[PDB]
Order: C-alpha cells, then sequence, then structure tokens
C-alpha cells in the first residue's frame, strides 16, 4: 500500500496548497466594471497598474483590487453576469454628457434596472461614477436637459442638475437596504477617485462582515 | 412516444445515495467531464486553479493553476493526457497531465474567439472543438493552434455542446429556439431541430448516438432524434418553472439526469418520461452532472462548492 | 476552587488563639467540612464558639449554619433543570453551526468553540450536583476532575468571547488589513492557542485540588498555602471580568464609532446581538466577581463580622447559581435575537 | 419513421439495460461505490 500512501500524501499536500491559494484569493477584493460603452476612465487615470475581460491588478492602502471590465462581451449580459457573484462592489461608469447623444441615458437606465433586478447581486453594493463632469458644464449651458428628462422642473445650475441625476440613480435602487449605492463625480485628480473607491470597498467589507455570524 | 411506451415497465423509484463526498473546492463549479478511465474527473471553479479528481480513492492527483480565474467550463481528453478549460478571456487552455517529467504544464493557449467560452470538448486526441459566446463554434488543433473549421450557422449565444460516440458528430444549442446539427466531414448544417421557447443550456447525445436530450430554461426536457426530427419525446413535470442547467444520459440511456436549478437534481426516464429519483444532496444551484462510461458511479457538482458521487 | 459548592458549616477567622482553660469540651474537625478553615475549638458554653499550645491541652483533657443546606437542596434541582434546557440548546447550536451553508467562516468557528466551552460547563455541573445530593464523592478524583472542567469551561468561554470581540473590532474598523491578517487557518490556530491559554491559566486554579471526603480541598504546600487562594482569586478576577471588560469596552466602542461614521448603525443588528450577549455576560458575572473579590479582601479583615461572612458566602453561592442559569440562558438569548437561528428551530420542528 | 426510430431506441435501451449498473442493483464489493 506504499503507492496508496504516496497518493494520499500528495493529495493532502496539493489540497493544502489549494486551500492556501483560495485564502489568498479571498484576501483580495474583487470589483466589476459596467457601463453603456464608456468606461475604464478610472483605470486609465490611475497612473499605474500591474480578451473578453481585462483584469487590472491594483493595490491601495495595502489592499489589493481586482477590476474585470466586461464591455467587450457582446453576448447576453445575464448569462455571464451570474458568474460574477461574490464581487464586493460594482463600478458603474457613465458619461454625464451622454444625454444629448442618441437615447444613451435611456440605455444606461435600462442596464441599471436590469442589474438591480437580476436576483444575483442582492448582497453586493453598486459604486456609481459619473464621468465627463468637466464637459458637463458647457454641455448643459445650451441643453436645458428637458429633452432627456421631461418635466425636469429645475434651474440650469450645475448643482441642481447633478442632484437630479443622482436622484434618478437613487430611484433605480429598488432595494434601499441590502444595497447602498455610493456616487462620486470623477475628477482629474486620481487621489480623490481612489479614496472614494477605497471608502466604498471598506463600507462593503464592513457590511459583509456583519452577515458572517452563525446566527444569520 | 408516450403512447408507444405505454406498455413498458417503469424503472420506479430509486434510492440514490451519495457514495462519497468531495470537498476540495471553495468556489462554485460550472462544468465537469468524465474520463475514459472511469476513475478520474475534472472540475473547475473561481479559485484560479484546475484539479483532477480521483473518485475511487477520494483524492486529487493534479493541481493546475489557471491564468484566467473566471473559468466557465472544462473537459477531459479521452486519452487522459490533455485537459482543456474555458473562461471569460476567450482563450482555451490545454494542460498536459504528467506528459514530461511528471509535472503539469500548459501545452497551448488556444485563442481567436470573441465571445466567452461556454463549453469545450476533446473531439480527438489532437483536435479540440470549443463553443464560444459569439454565436460561432470553432474546431481547433493543438499542433497548429488555428481554426481548422469555423461554424457560423447559429444566430444566438451558443452555450454547450457534446460529442457523439463515434467522435465524428456534435451539436450545440443557443439562446434562439433552434438547434441544428453540424457534421465534421460535411462541414455544413444537415438537420435543424426546433420546438423550444427559451434558451438552451444542456446538450448531450444518447449513447446510441441516434438522439440527444436537451434542457431549456422553462423546466422542460425534449428528446430529438435523427429520424423523426419532430421532437418525438418531451419531458415535463408541471410542478416547477425553474430552468435546466446540465443534462446527461446513463450508459444504456434508460435513466436520464437533469440539472434543475431548484437546489436539487431530477432523474427522469428517457422513454417513461416520469419521475424516477431526486438528488437533494446539494445546498446551492447545481450546474454539473455526468455519468461514467461504464455507469459504475455518477458525479454531480454544484454551486455549494462541494461535489458528490452517486453510486 | 469553585467556592460556591462546599460543605461549609463553621468558619472561624475572627478568633483563633484562646487561652487553655477547662471550659474546652471538644474540638470539631472543620478542616474536613471546609479546609479553608483549620481545626476549630469547642467550649462548654453549649454554643458554637471559636493553636500549638492549646493542642496538647485538648488531648490531655480528652458559623455558616444550616441555611446553606436548604439552599443547596433547592440549588440541586436548579442545576438539574438548567442542565436540560442548556444542554439541549447548546447541542442544537453546535449542530446548526456544524451544518453551516458557508464554511471556512472565522466567526462561525469561534462561535462553535464558545458553544463547546459552554458545553463543558454543562457537562461539569452534574458532577457537582451529584456530589451535593449524596456527600459521597467519586474515587477521590471525580471532584478534582469536575473542578478542572469547570475552570476550563469558564476560562475558555470568557476568552472566546473576548477574541470574538477583537475579531469584530478588526473586521469592522481595520478592514483594510484585517482580511490579510486573519483567514480560516489563522482563526483555527488562534482558537487552538486560546484553548491552550485556557489550559495554562486554569492549571494553577486546579493544579492543587485533592478531592476531600465530600469536597474538593487543596494540598496547598506550606510555601503556597496563602498564595494559592489569593492567586486563584486575583487571577479569576483580573483575567476573568476586569481585563475582558476593558478589551470589550475598547472594541465595541470602536465598532460603534465606525458604524456611526459610515452611517451603518441602521444595519448594525449583528453587532448588537453580540453586544446584548456581551452585556448580559457582565451582568450575570458581576455579582460573582464582586463577592469573590470581597472574600479576597476578607484575608485582610475586610468583613470580620460573622454575619457579614455568612452574607458573603450566601451571595457567592447565589451568584454561581446565577452564572449557571446564564450559561443555559445564552442560547435562549441567541434564539430571541437571532433570525436564521429561529428558522433552524422551525426547520427541525 | 418515428415508430421505427422509437422501436430501435427501445431495443437499444433494453439490450444494454442489464449492463447498466444504475438500472439494476449491483453488489457493493463489485462496484467501487
Ligand atoms: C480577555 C483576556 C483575558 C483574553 C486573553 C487574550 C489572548 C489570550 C489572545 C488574544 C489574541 C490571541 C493570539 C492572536 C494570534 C495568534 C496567532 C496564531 O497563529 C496562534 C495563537 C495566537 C498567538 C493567539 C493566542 C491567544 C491570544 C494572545
Ligand atoms: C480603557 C478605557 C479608556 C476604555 C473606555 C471606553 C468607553 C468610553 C466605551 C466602552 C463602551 C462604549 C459605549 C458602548 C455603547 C454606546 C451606545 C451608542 O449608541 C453610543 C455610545 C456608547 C454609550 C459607547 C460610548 C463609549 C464607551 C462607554
Amino acid at each position: 500500500s506504499a503507492e496508496d500512501k504516496a497518493a494520499v500524501e500528495r493529495s493532502k499536500m496539493i489540497d493544502r496548497n489549494l486551500r492556501e491559494d483560495g485564502e489568498k484569493a479571498a484576501r483580495e477584493v474583487k470589483l466589476l466594471l459596467l457601463g453603456a460603452g464608456e468606461s475604464g476612465k478610472c483605470t486609465i487615470v490611475k497612473q499605474m497598474k500591474i480578451t473578453g475581460i481585462v483584469e487590472t491588478h491594483f493595490t491601495f492602502k495595502d489592499l489589493h483590487f481586482k477590476m474585470f471590465d466586461v464591455t467587450a462581451q457582446r453576448s447576453e449580459r445575464k448569462k455571464w453576469i451570474h458568474c460574477f457573484e461574490g464581487v464586493t462592489a460594482i463600478i458603474f461608469c457613465v458619461a454625464l454628457s451622454d444625454y444629448d447623444l442618441v437615447n444613451r441615458m435611456h440605455a444606461s437606465m435600462k442596464l441599471f434596472d436590469s442589474i438591480c433586478n437580476n436576483k444575483w447581486f442582492t448582497d453586493t453594493s453598486i459604486i456609481l461614477f459619473l464621468n465627463k463632469k468637466d464637459l458637463f458644464e458647457e454641455k448643459i449651458k445650451k441643453s436645458p436637459l428637458t429633452i432627456c428628462y421631461p418635466e425636469y422642473a429645475g434651474s440650469n445650475t450645475y448643482e441642481e442638475a447633478a442632484a437630479y441625476i443622482q436622484c434618478q440613480f437613487e430611484d433605480l435602487n429598488k432595494r434601499k437596504d441590502t444595497k447602498e449605492i455610493y456616487t462620486h463625480f470623477t475628477c482629474s485628480t486620481d487621489t480623490k477617485n481612489v479614496q472614494f473607491v477605497f471608502d466604498a470597498v471598506t463600507d462593503v467589507i464592513i457590511k459583509n462582515n456583519l452577515k458572517d455570524c452563525g446566527l444569520f | 412516444l408516450s403512447q408507444i411506451t405505454n406498455n413498458i415497465d417503469p424503472v420506479g423509484r430509486i434510492q440514490m445515495r451519495t457514495r462519497r463526498t468531495l470537498r476540495g473546492h471553495l468556489a462554485k463549479i460550472y462544468a465537469m467531464h468524465w474520463g475514459t478511465d472511469s476513475r478520474l474527473l475534472v472540475s473547475a471553479s473561481q479559485d484560479g486553479k484546475l484539479i483532477i479528481w480521483d473518485s475511487y480513492t477520494t483524492n486529487k492527483v493534479h493541481a493546475i493553476p489557471l491564468r484566467s480565474s473566471w473559468v466557465m467550463t472544462c473537459a477531459y481528453a479521452p486519452s487522459g493526457n490533455y485537459v482543456a478549460c474555458g473562461g471569460l478571456d476567450n482563450i482555451c487552455s490545454i494542460y498536459n497531465l504528467k506528459t514530461r517529467e511528471g509535472n503539469v504544464r500548459v501545452s497551448r493557449e488556444l485563442a481567436g474567439h470573441t465571445g466567452y467560452l461556454s463549453c469545450c470538448r476533446f473531439l480527438d486526441d489532437n483536435q479540440i472543438v470549443t463553443s464560444s459566446g459569439d454565436t460561432t463554434c470553432a474546431l481547433w488543433d493543438i499542433e497548429t493552434g488555428q481554426q481548422t473549421t469555423t461554424f457560423t450557422g447559429h444566430t444566438g449565444d451558443v452555450m454547450s455542446l457534446s460529442l457523439a460516440p463515434d467522435t465524428r458528430l456534435f451539436v450545440s444549442g443557443a439562446c434562439d429556439a433552434s438547434a441544428k446539427l453540424w457534421d465534421v466531414r460535411e462541414g455544413m448544417c444537415r438537420q435543424t431541430f426546433t420546438g423550444h421557447e427559451s434558451d438552451i443550456n444542456a446538450i448531450c447525445f444518447f449513447p446510441n448516438g441516434n438522439a440527444f436530450a436537451t434542457g431549456s430554461d422553462d423546466a422542460t426536457c425534449r428528446l430529438f432524434d435523427l429520424r423523426a426530427d419532430q421532437e418525438l419525446m418531451t419531458y415535463s413535470h408541471d410542478n416547477i418553472i425553474c430552468g435546466i442547467t446540465s443534462v446527461s444520459f446513463s450508459k444504456s440511456g434508460r435513466l436520464l439526469l437533469a440539472g434543475y436549478d431548484d437546489f436539487n437534481c431530477n432523474v427522469w426516464d428517457a422513454l417513461k418520461a416520469d419521475r424516477a429519483g431526486v438528488l437533494a444532496g446539494h445546498d446551492n444551484r447545481v450546474s454539473c452532472l455526468g455519468v461514467t462510461d461504464d455507469g459504475m458511479a455518477v458525479a454531480t457538482g454544484s454551486w455549494d462548492s462541494f461535489l458528490k458521487i452517486w453510486n | 476552587q469553585h467556592h460556591g459548592v462546599t460543605k461549609c458549616n463553621i468558619t472561624c477567622s475572627k478568633m483563633t488563639s484562646k487561652i487553655p482553660v477547662a471550659l474546652l469540651i471538644h474540638y470539631q474537625q472543620n478542616q474536613a467540612s471546609c479546609c479553608k478553615r483549620a481545626i476549630i475549638l469547642e467550649t462548654r458554653q453549649h454554643r458554637l464558639f471559636c493553636e500549638q499550645w492549646v493542642k496538647d491541652a485538648m488531648q490531655h483533657l480528652d458559623y455558616i449554619g444550616d441555611i446553606v443546606v436548604f439552599g443547596t437542596v433547592f440549588l440541586s434541582i436548579f442545576y438539574s433543570v438548567i442542565f436540560a434546557i442548556g444542554l439541549v440548546g447548546n447541542l442544537l447550536v453546535v449542530f446548526a453551526l456544524t451544518n453551516s451553508k458557508k464554511p471556512k467562516s472565522v466567526t462561525d468557528i469561534y462561535l462553535l468553540n464558545l458553544a463547546l466551552s459552554d458545553l463543558l460547563f454543562v457537562a461539569t455541573l452534574p458532577f457537582w450536583t451529584h456530589y451535593l445530593i449524596n456527600e459521597k464523592g467519586l474515587h477521590n478524583a471525580m471532584c478534582k476532575f469536575t473542578t478542572a472542567f469547570f475552570f476550563i469551561g469558564f476560562f475558555g468561554s470568557i476568552f472566546f468571547l473576548t477574541v470574538i470581540s477583537i475579531d469584530r473590532y478588526l473586521a469592522i474598523v481595520l478592514a483594510a488589513n484585517s482580511m490579510n491578517n486573519r483567514t480560516v487557518q489563522h482563526g483555527v490556530t488562534i482558537s487552538l492557542g486560546v484553548w491552550a491559554a485556557a489550559i495554562l491559566v486554569a492549571a494553577p486554579q486546579f493544579m492543587f485540588t485533592k478531592q476531600k471526603e465530600n469536597e474538593c480541598c487543596g494540598d496547598y504546600p506550606e510555601v503556597l498555602q496563602e498564595i494559592w487562594p489569593v492567586l486563584r482569586n486575583v487571577e479569576t478576577n483580573f483575567l476573568g471580568f476586569l481585563l475582558p471588560l476593558l478589551i470589550m469596552s475598547y472594541c465595541y466602542f470602536r465598532i460603534i464609532q465606525t458604524l456611526f461614521s459610515s452611517k451603518n448603525h441602521k444595519k448594525a443588528k449583528a453587532i448588537k446581538l453580540i453586544l446584548l450577549v456581551v452585556i448580559v455576560f457582565f451582568l450575570f458575572w458581576t455579582p460573582y466577581n464582586v463577592v469573590i473579590f470581597l472574600e479576597t479582601l476578607k484575608l485582610y479583615d475586610f468583613f470580620p463580622s460573622c454575619d457579614m461572612r455568612k452574607d458573603l458566602r450566601l451571595a457567592l453561592s447565589v451568584t454561581e447559581t446565577v452564572a449557571f442559569s446564564h450559561c443555559c440562558l445564552n442560547p435562549l438569548i441567541y434564539a430571541f435575537a437571532g433570525e436564521k437561528f429561529r428558522r433552524y428551530l422551525y426547520h427541525l420542528y | 419513421k418515428v415508430s421505427k426510430a422509437a422501436a430501435d431506441l427501445m431495443a437499444y435501451c433494453e439490450a444494454h439495460a442489464k449492463e447498466d449498473p444504475l438500472l439494476t442493483p449491483v453488489p457493493a464489493s463489485e462496484n467501487p461505490f
């Protein structure tokens, strides 16, 4: 039975290696990117880094990150979205000035609604990024926003328009308890964006750690 | 088929039990394959590595790290020297099994697809057929690593495909309610099968090779043959509306397995089309199930990160 | 050790030395009843009143009260009932934790370890009940074995609670690096270390406990005769209730601050459930810790009054009964506050 | 023909029915269980 013992010990050793690798993988935070064709701005402006999906290894505050862009997948979203369960947070990059271009905002609304109604990401929050805010001011001086948001009932001030857009995204979050949407207006400085990402990930981790008890 | 099969004797209830429990995975499993040795099976998960399971002794023999963590399918070559896996990176990786120096290393990294790889099958020891998410199925060769033959007859996201016993015929199903056979030698579609209303996720051939069973997402299993071509046999339960993930056949084809996503698997009769057994040993969604060539044991993986073998 | 359960009927600390007189009629063996007190001397005044120079004279010529007995009889059935409910609850909790949908969970493993320590408490109690009911003992070793199990269970339970509080502190406030600091294997190793620490700390408490005729007396070699009692009392106080309070006070304060900063107080039921379990832990153990500290001061003549001594002895007995009720009430609080736990009860219903 | 195909399938099923371990009970020692 010497060969049986050799096989058993080899299997135990590789099982220990597998357990260590799995623990290491769980020690790394995973994130998912989504949008309406415009995304990856945060990765580009990160200034540093380490195919259907692109994995961009990223570490901040001694915490590893894993962003998997899926904008290159032309198949049905729901069919390859269920395999993304367990991701701490979902990064949603949408261009602010997409309302004028044509229907883009309607497509983004539909995608957000589908994401929030896929009965697969109930326990994972969604991180919202509003891109192209620097262009938004000169895009909005001319456009009254009424074309994309009929009955807006507001002034042309940037503050009110941004508040109303964030209100739109708040309304989509049918479940306001399980998922907490965090929104931040992406800016030129990468420090603020990475700080917001870190804060959102920390909040998600804190929320998850409150559901690992044996009483729930 | 029901009228013809009215006078036969149903198999009846079977007390299927978990012969052994395999708990070497910490993540869900999407697909698995049964080897010709009737003792080794392959499973894949999100841990970022592929392992080969020895059901007879309840041990793992190989531990192959995967470059693409988001592996969605795997297959085990009939010769037992090559193991293939898919993923979301649109690349099918071929790994040797102790071919040289006893260690495990990647033989080739097949590439050229755009949509996610949903299922791969080792047609022969040299040519591998893979199904991608871009509506096209490509037959690759390890020696040259290029599409020997490309099939674009489908119009939807192809999900799974199976291999005929003669290793010269395969079919795949897509989202559209239309699956048509493809011939390796002919290279063009020959038979078209319809009758579905939702997506198709499970495809496997009847061991005789003259028919195949598929499971859609509307809790319906349909049998298609090469003679009638009108879906002579249809299977339904009228109790649940959940979809079907994986479907397989017994050695003789009398007993059929269904990978229903209601936390348990349903075992039906190919001809009787009646309930035969329930496999409620899984605590999560089930997407893996296969019958060994000799039929001695049956494996079944699930999203619960555990795999169990039924005798 | 485990001072509550004893055959203590006379105690004498106020007066030890007496002049040799003919009034002596006999000398009761208070050592057998409780070797915390030495041999007492009895006078001829028809009442229970109380050295080397008197010992020779006595040979040549030749109080706790009964309230404890009545309390003990009621105390006996008390441990009987709380055994049934507490053991059933702990077994159900252990089964639920073992049959967990999500494995490799640090919190679940720690909770299971705490349940096992509570089970040690439950398993060791019946031995003391059997000792009280009959005054027989078991091979002069079951008493000591039961004392060791009592201390091991108590110290493990207190230690396991503290590390869970530390684990929650990490996982909440320092999540940036807690994931990297702790994993399933690390949690198992820390649990084994906590078990080892419980063994080490409880060893001196039960290191010298020779089962007496009807109790667990102590060898107390001449050097350690005074250190062993005071060492046991200070150890079970400082490391039992005082330091855990500070560690839990530090932790839970930080989780609350983090939740308020993150506006997660609304979703803070999970931390609250442990907090209610933690606060009741102190409330039930506080009467035991104060009394055991007071009797420690008794060595310094803190309560020389005989009536005060009886009151302290009664207080110590009842609070140990309170602790016994708490160890079975802990799963009860778990069911009251737990949500999935209630589903398990209905699942097995 | 549909009837001919069904008859052939049934004949194939019954021919190998005795050789299918799942269909009929088998000794525990015989199979790896
Ligand atoms: C409230 C008081 C009385 C409880 C005492 C706290 C002590 C016993 C706890 C706190 C943190 C624990 C340690 C945390 C880290 C590890 C590393 C692990 O690989 C072995 C055990 C070890 C070394 C633990 C042993 C016990 C420990 C030191
Ligand atoms: C070693 C010393 C310095 C530790 C002392 C820490 C003290 C300040 C901690 C321990 C427990 C904490 C309390 C625990 C519970 C709450 C309820 C919450 O809704 C408001 C704050 C409040 C009331 C905390 C305030 C601060 C607190 C009292």
